[PDB]
């Protein structure tokens, strides 16, 4: 249960059965309940927004792995 | 006793397990050195891109 | 005026370089995970073979 | 060798003798080889970029301390 | 115009946030140096 705490999206990928089992059934079963210079600037700001959105997605998946390890621990 | 005629199976098993657990720690120090490694200190080779 | 736009360009280049360095560090972590798995399988087979051939089998 | 790994730029100053010894000679000797609303927005973006530049410089110095520790260790 | 106004407020909030973050980092480095002095 310590190994499933440190899984990241850059190494592993969450299977759909461990998606649907360790997040919905057992937490409700174990009482958890959860002009030219201006053009490059828009491209840079769009790249910054894409990078922050990807970072938030990876952080959400690693928090999901932490909660799965917590459920198996309980 | 300290009879050197034959060795017990349990003492042989203890020596066997001690040899392989010592080889396990000399492997785990190598994998800890491989893990904590950054591009500002080491260059990654070409044959490790295909094999490992 | 132009200095702010060049600064936004600098921020974008800095974030791209940090992303690429994190990619290299993830590769260094993954090769260690591979070495870890191959020695797990090797020592599991050696441990089962040793406890079979040296501990139970003559002693029966 | 563990004290010299955790030396930060804010609390220590890297002397020139460890610069000339443990950074150049020994990594080759040991085979290491390495408008008042508008105007403050521009000033804020300039401050953010200059602070990220300072952060990059301090990160380079602390990685240099880590490399000195690695050389002493080998 | 109403869409333009909130972006400048966002940039000013980011600047104030990073300035408060730098002040907190300076105070925690001060605590680390106090620990270093007591240890020596
Ligand atoms: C204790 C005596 C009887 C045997 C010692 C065996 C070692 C000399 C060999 C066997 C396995 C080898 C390891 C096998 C795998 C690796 C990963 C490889 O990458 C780097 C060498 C290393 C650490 C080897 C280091 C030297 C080891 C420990
Ligand atoms: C133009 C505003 C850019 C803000 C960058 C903040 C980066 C936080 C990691």
């Amino acid at each position: 249960v310590l190994n499933v705490h440190h899984r990241s999206p850059s190494t592993h990928t969450m299977a759909p059965w461990v998606k649907r089992c360790f997040l919905h059934k057992l937490p409700t079963f174990l009482f958890m309940k959860r002009r030219q210079d201006v053009q490059e600037a828009l491209e840079g700001v769009s790249f910054i927004a894409q990078h922050m959105k990807n970072d938030d997605e990876d952080q959400s998946v690693v928090e999901d792995w932490k909660y799965v390890a917590m459920v198996v621990d309980r | 006793p300290s009879t050197s005629l034959v060795i017990p199976l349990i003492g042989e098993y203890l020596l066997f397990t001690m040899i392989f657990v010592t080889l396990s720690i000399v492997i785990t120090v190598f994998v800890l050195n491989v893990h904590y490694r950054t591009p500002t200190t080491h260059t990654m080779p070409s044959w490790v891109k295909t094999v490992f | 005026i132009k200095e702010a736009i060049q600064s936004v360009k600098y921020i974008a280049e800095n974030m791209k370089a940090q992303n690429e360095a994190k990619e290299i560090q993830d590769d260094w972590k993954y090769v260690a995970m591979v070495i870890d798995r191959i020695f797990l399988w090797v020592f599991t087979l050696v441990c089962i073979l040793g406890t079979a051939g040296l501990f139970l089998q003559p002693l029966m």
